[PDB]
RNA sequence: GCUCAUUAAAUCAGUUAUCGUUUAUUUGAUAGUCAUGGUAUAACUGUGGUAAUUCUAGAGCUAAAAUCUCGACCCUUUGGAAGAGAUGUAUUUAUUAGAUCAAUGUCUUCGGACUCUUUGAUGAAUAACUUUUCGAAUCGCAUGGCCUUGUGCUGGCGAUGGUUCAUUCAAAUUUCUGCCCUAUCAACUUUCGAUGGUAGGAUAGUGGCCUACCAUGGUUUCAACGGGUAACGGGGAAUAAGGGUUCGAUUCCGGAGAGGGAGCCUGAGAAACGG
């Protein structure tokens, strides 16, 4: 059990281990510790599954009845209480985070592009990391390059390049989600991409290509994170 | 009982058989499954849970093609002649991959004179192949290896691919 | 099963009815915005 | 010439040479691409591709035929010395027909589905 | 043993086992293998498989031919629903092309002894046993799609007996004309089956029509075939065929192609010409439909009929040729290969010999000459050189036309490259020369153009050369001799494009500065500006040629003549503008000591003289320092626009050229030095 | 699950690629071209044998087709309307591909000719076969369109069945690093190929993994190879110990095997202690 869950040692001795599902298991997270061990929301597993049959929780549009479905980057989370709304998102600090979104803000997700290649019958298609499978996509899009979904259908909304100016977040790595999140990108011996990121502090330190994860411009971007 | 796995081998330095494992089931270095001519063999053989391999044992014809208009019927085999990297392999007639094999093809002829209408002499086609369709013994290779996909195709020998074969024929 | 056969065959051509034309009509999608490009 | 064995050889490709983009920011010599040996173990105009881990050495051995000896070193600081030391490890790598490569002749390799058990990495610029 | 039942067929093996017939009990596994669905490949590798192993003998196969051609049509006529009996449908096609030619004939009339045709044969060409059934439409699709099957197989060798295997055919496709006919809109499904039923039997017909070619002897039944033809088709077929090459169209183009078929097209009253000309004279046609209609008149030109109404075909192709002077405009490399061999072909034949003809075809060489032969090749641009010719052969001559095409003609000898085709030009033009009438100029400049032909065929013409640039210098040729320096001004730049010493360099500088001491003495506002606008065109595409050459003779040459030009013609009030201006160490110091530290506004004329020699001195060290002192004395002396076009050319030749990128960069500094200045003394 | 086992880069820790592979399970996309004529297996009695097994034999009876540069075009785009348009994957081999314009320009005779970093948009599919698929197998709800008034051609949701990819836990090799005394062991590997080339076999797959025929090579004084380790010792493996000096405690850990060699077997799992 490492500290991303952030739980406290104390109750439990087997942590739950997360099921196959759409994403790695290193960040995955089971949606029993995200409400009875983190949201501090039920208090035994039992009444988990019984939240999970009666349907008023949904991940991403789908109702998903399990009790260890894995939870990944900035997931959208619906509950039935006052009609919320969840978003997770990564600290400094070696942690999750999930807070309120309004719904207009949860309809779209904005996620990173895993490869594209030319498919079935002479189409192209698109997969993020998340193993959403978008077709016809934007030609010009490119390796390491992000998408919005619009979680109605699996098409795509909006979509931004991987350059050198934008607000591109850190996702793994010996680092794990500093604020701040761009400098520039170079190369380097061994592979290894050198992207570097400069936070609100002024300081500058250099990451891998696969940490890439474009959320959006100086001023505005795209995803709400929120206020520490 | 034959062996495919790395640690058997002695290293760059030639470490002296370290001797870690025994065989298990995922390195199962299978038998060399040489077919030969005769009324056609199926075996299924059953890998890594869902993988249907097809042993090739006995075979009789094949698809193969001819490159110069791009066709390819069904032809019945004669026989091996040459193979590049054994000369038992011909005596023992095993048709494995890029061997050089015998046919009467007699509907490559029956589809020429359906497409063209002209005898051959008893657009063109050099010279070197009209010495054989009156003796009706074409020569042509194997490009699937048969082992496992229990077929048996190849093409037509082509321009200087007759001039340096049987360059090594004799 | 008569009853079974009306609604086995109405719902053979539901999807057809569903899918292929859904089929063309993100093909369509495709069209309108190559042309963008 | 090319044809020296028992067997004529030709890549399928998936112009009679198909050329190949390699990535990583790189390109064939006119040598290579308007060549006539065939050689699908080269990385290019061959079904081997590259990609991955990228290297850069120096050639200390090219005795033999189609593949050469790369000594890449450092000079390795060991901690509890306070020392550099310079170490070298020869790896073998493949060698293509287009390069004329002689001892010495700094030169960028990388990994090409390796191919006979300690040929893990293949030239792919000289310098 | 017609019917598809396999159980019946079985029973037919068994009823062929009880009859008294040796060779038979011996072919007895042979029948069994051949009625056993799991055995059906096999039986046909092995039983029914000829030269090789397990063949049937020679009167055992010719008396169980019937009883073999049974049990493979009842395999024929089972449905192809199942995969394997789509593949069983293919063996029985395959199959079948290996047994005998006569035998092949004989379950051709066994499949026509299932369809039926005597009614049809008995009445000329009406639907007797008017009866529309599916099942009588369904039978005749199955021996179409049979003969389909079997066409694929023999494509050279598929026999066709006319009583048959013709007739039965002719009366499929009456049948599905009369179906047609009588197509309803409530038979909806009757409707599109009949029209599948039309498709498969043109493309049958198209296919009988390539099979036979000139083997079978069509010409008996012809005009039956053709008036079916004539009645179900031709009735908009024009109007019809002009998505692609039509099934009738290739039909059409096959009769074309053949010279028996041609005159079964001749057979016709010029209705085939006729709506093939139609169609070409389509007005939303397309270059597919198109190119099949030009490779059929070029057929008809290169094979004319020895036959009645050859002429009428003639004259139709000629009608055609002149519907297709406004055509050859409206389309690939092919469609332009074959659009010009038919317009050499037509030349060839010389069948448009009429003065309006001529008109028309001065008017189609008009266009042809509006079409450049960059992306042609240059046999065809010899072919478009010999058609000319061949126009200029014919006496049709004009002043206003002729002076068009020679404008057209200078235009193409200065952009001429081939020799061969140079060669045919000049000799195009000394044809012009005599065929035009009141052509003095082009007469002179067919003499010119033969000295010019006659230095490229070998090097004594050159002192040839040479005596006719003094006796230009000694011209004496004004503004009204324009016309003929303007073949000079291709000749010229012909010797630019060589390297003949420059002598007739020099020449037409002196007869540049002749001309424009005759047009400086004749002060008409028309004439000395057409002089003046020709020197124009000429000299300043030839300084942006001299400006991309290395010819230092051809900048020195070019160099005199504009200090010259500017001296005495000065005509243009941008020229007035722009006329500030008049080894390596004295061009470094005329450079610091030219106008462009006098004046700030003439770009034009520094960008169009020192821009080259500031890149031939960034190609060759101390020559490019100081010619990136003299870029930032440009730069201070150029104009808004020109500076950011040089800057520009800058910042592309520096990602582009890895040459020399700092010295770029290095010069882009320099032009930023005067930018800099001027910004701050604005500001 | 149990007992006996240390080989010192060996397990292991991972910096990584697997466009060189596998994947039941997890998600996300994903097709089309006679209301059983037909075999159902299914048990049952009814006598027996044998010292004897969940031992056993024998007898009877279970209008299946839409699409089109789209068009001859007309008379309007609510449009419809001649018809050379033809339109399933699976294996398994071949043959054919997978640029310039409207320019924010110099220049023009004030039209517009010289039209990529001169506005701006970026080129560089099939002909055959195979021991295919029969191309929604099911289902709960609804009880509809309208006469084909028939127990009708009907769909709104059909949750769920399949096909092929990506993802996922599953490993397979492999990239490098992370260890202990040593040169009173200087050469070792071919002394099971040792190193490469190509071909073939085998593999899920790269592969000298194996075989064939070649070329003779590869790793080293920066230490190749070789002697020491209860390696019950190392590993941040793991919270801590709110002061027991540096840890009292947490765990990974080194393997083989089910009386013993030898071979086989099914499963996305495996050379099984569930044969």
């Amino acid at each position: 059990a490492p500290h991303h869950w952030l739980l406290d040692k104390l109750s439990g001795c087997y942590a739950p281990r997360p099921s196959a599902g759409p994403h790695k298991l290193r960040e995955s997270l089971p949606l029993i510790v995200f409400l009875r061990n983190r949201l501090k929301y039920a208090l035994n597993g039992r009444e988990v599954k019984a939240i999970l049959m009666q349907r008023h929780v949904k991940v991403d549009g789908k109702v998903r009845t399990d009790t260890t479905y894995p939870a990944g980057f900035m997931d959208v989370i619906t509950l039935d209480a006052t009609n919320e709304n969840f978003r997770l998102v990564y600290d400094v600090k070696g942690r999750f985070a999930v807070h309120r979104i309004t719904d207009e803000e949860a309809s779209y997700k904005l996620g990173k592009v895993k490869k594209v290649q030319l498919g079935k019958k002479g189409v192209p298609y698109v997969v993020t990391h998340d193993g959403r499978t978008i077709r016809y996509p934007d030609p010009n899009i490119k390796v390491n390059d992000t998408v919005k979904i619009d979680l109605a259908s699996g098409k795509i909304t909006d979509f931004i390049k991987f350059d050198a100016g934008k607000l591109v977040y850190v996702t793994g790595g010996r680092n794990l989600g500093r604020i701040g999140t761009i400098v520039h990108k170079e190369r380097h011996d061994g592979g290894f991409d050198l992207v570097h990121i400069k936070d609100s502090l002024d300081n500058t330190f250099v990451t891998r290509l696969n940490n890439v994860f474009v959320i959006g411009e100086q001023g505005k971007p795209y995803i709400s994170l929120p206020k520490g | 009982g034959i062996s495919r796995d790395s640690r058997h081998k002695r290293s760059a330095t030639g470490a002296k058989r370290a001797q870690f494992r025994k065989k298990r089931k995922f390195e199962l270095g299978r038998q060399p499954a040489n077919t030969k001519i005769g009324a056609k063999r199926i075996h299924s053989v059953r890998t890594r849970g869902g993988n249907k391999k097809y042993r090739a044992l006995r075979i009789e014809t094949g698809n193969f093609s001819w490159a110069s208009e791009g066709i390819s019927k069904k032809t019945r085999i004669a026989g091996v002649v040459y193979h590049p990297s054994n000369n038992e392999l011909v005596r023992t007639n095993t048709l494995t991959k890029a061997a050089i094999v015998q046919i009467d093809a007699t509907p490559f002829r029956q589809w020429f004179e359906a497409h063209y209408g002209q005898t051959l002499g008893k657009a063109k086609i050099e010279s070197s192949v009209e010495s054989q369709f009156s003796a009706g013994r074409l020569y042509a290779c194997i490009s699937s290896r048969p082992g496992q996909s229990g077929r048996c195709d190849g093409y037509i020998l082509e321009g200087e691919e007759l001039a340096f074969y049987l360059r090594r024929l004799t | 099963r008569l009853q079974r056969k009306r609604h086995q065959r109405a719902l053979k051509v539901r999807n057809a009815q569903a899918q292929r034309e859904a089929a063309a009509e993100y093909a369509q999608l495709l069209a309108k915005r190559l042309s963008e490009r | 010439t090319v044809q020296s064995e028992r067997a004529f050889q030709k890549q399928p490709h998936i112009t009679k040479r198909w050329y190949k983009n390699a990535g990583l920011g790189f390109k064939t010599p006119k040598t290579a691409i308007e060549g006539s040996y065939i050689d699908k173990k080269c990385p290019f105009t061959g079904l081997v591709s590259i990609r991955g881990k990228i290297l850069t050495g120096t050639v200390v051995s090219t005795k033999m035929h189609r593949t050469i000896v790369i000594r890449r070193a450092y000079l390795h600081y060991i901690p509890k010395y306070n020392r550099y030391e310079k170490r070298h490890k020869n790896v073998p790598v493949h060698v293509s027909p287009a390069f004329r490569v002689q001892v010495g002749d700094i030169v960028t390799v990388g990994q090409c589905r390796p191919i006979s058990k300690t040929v893990r990495f293949n030239v792919v610029k000289v310098s | 043993l017609g019917s598809r039942n396999t159980d019946v067929q079985k029973l037919a093996l068994d009823a062929l086992l009880a009859y008294k017939n040796p060779t038979l009990n011996k072919y007895r596994d042979n029948l069994k293998n051949l009625l056993d669905d799991t055995l059906f490949k096999d039986e046909i590798t092995t039983f029914l498989t000829e030269n090789g192993s397990q063949s049937i003998k020679a009167e055992d196969e010719k008396v169980v031919m019937p009883y073999v051609l049974r049990i493979f049509f009842g395999r024929a006529q089972v449905p192809p629903t199942s995969g394997q009996k789509r593949s069983r449908k293919i063996a029985v096609i395959s199959v079948l092309p290996n047994f005998k030619k006569p035998y092949i004939n004989d379950f051709l009339s066994l499949a026509s002894e299932r369809l039926d045709y005597n009614y049809f044969f008995g009445n000329s060409h009406q639907i007797n046993s008017s009866k529309a059934t599916l099942k009588t439409i369904r039978r005749m699709t199955g021996f179409v799609n049979i003969v389909n099957s079997t066409l694929s197989v023999l494509r050279t060798n598929f026999p066709l007996h006319t009583n048959s295997v013709l007739q039965p055919l002719i009366y499929s496709i009456a049948m599905a004309y009369y179906v047609l006919d009588t197509e309803s809109t409530e038979e909806v499904h009757l409707r599109k089956m009949a029209s599948n039923l039309r498709q498969q039997g043109l493309k049958c017909l198209s296919s009988v029509f390539e099979f036979v070619g000139n083997t079978f002897d069509w010409s008996t039944s012809m005009e039956d075939i053709y008036a079916v033809v004539v009645k179900p088709r031709i009735s908009h077929f024009s109007d019809e065929n002009l998505q692609q090459p039509s099934s009738l169209l290739r039909l059409f183009l096959y009769w074309a192609h053949n010279p028996s078929l041609y005159q079964f097209l001749y057979y016709d009253e010029f209705a085939t010409a006729t709506a093939l000309m139609d169609t070409i004279s389509n007005q939303h046609v397309k270059e597919a439909v198109i190119g099949p209609i030009i490779e059929a008149a070029d057929s008809i030109i290169r094979n004319p009929v020895n036959d009645d109404h050859y002429v009428d075909l003639v004259t139709l192709i000629c009608t055609s040729c002149l519907k297709i002077l406004p055509s050859l405009y409206v389309k690939d490399s092919n469609s332009i290969s074959t659009f010009l061999n038919l317009l050499v072909s037509i030349t060839e034949m010389g069948f448009i010999q009429d003065d309006h003809v001529r008109s028309r075809l001065i008017s189609s060489l008009i266009s042809i000459l509006k079409g450049k032969l960059k992306k042609l090749q240059e046999n065809d641009t010899q072919k478009i050189l010999k058609i000319l010719k061949l126009i200029v052969f014919n006496y049709n001559c004009s002043w206003s036309d002729i002076e068009e095409l020679y404008t057209t003609i200078s235009s193409l000898f200065k952009t001429f490259d081939e020799r061969n085709l140079r060669v045919s030009l000049t000799e195009l033009f000394i044809e012009l020369g005599r065929k035009v009438p009141e052509l003095e100029s082009i007469s002179k400049l067919v003499a010119d153009l033969n000295s010019y032909s006659s230095s490229r065929m070998h090097e004594y013409d050159f002192p040839r050369i040479l005596s006719t640039f003094k006796g230009l210098i000694e011209d004496g040729y004004k503004s009204y001799s324009e016309l003929e320096w303007l073949p000079l001004l291709f000749t010229f730049l012909h010797f630019i494009n060589n390297k003949e010493e420059l002598a007739l360099r020099t020449n037409a500088s002196h007869a540049i500065m002749k001309f424009i001491d005759f047009i400086n003495e004749k002060p008409n506002l028309n004439e000395a500006s057409k002089s003046i606008s020709m020197l124009k065109d000429i000299l300043l595409p030839n300084i942006r040629i001299g400006l991309r050459d290395s010819l230092e003779e051809v900048q020195s040459e070019y160099v005199s003549v504009l200090s010259y030009m500017v001296k005495n013609t000065k005509y243009f009030t941008d020229f007035e503008d722009m006329a500030i201006l008049l080894q390596l160490h004295r061009r470094q110091r005329a450079i610091k000591r030219l106008g462009e530290h006098a004046h700030q506004l003439k770009d034009n004329s520094i960008s169009h003289y020192l821009i080259p020699m500031i890149e031939h001195y960034v190609f060759s060290r101390n020559i490019g320092n100081e010619t990136q002192i003299a870029i930032g004395g440009l730069a201070q002396h150029m104009s808004w626009n020109q500076y950011k076009a040089l800057l520009r050319r800058y910042i592309s030749m520096l990602k582009t050229k890895p040459n020399q990128m700092k010295q770029a960069v290095q010069l882009i500094v320099q032009l930023s030095v005067p930018l800099r200045e001027t910004l701050r003394i604005v500001r």
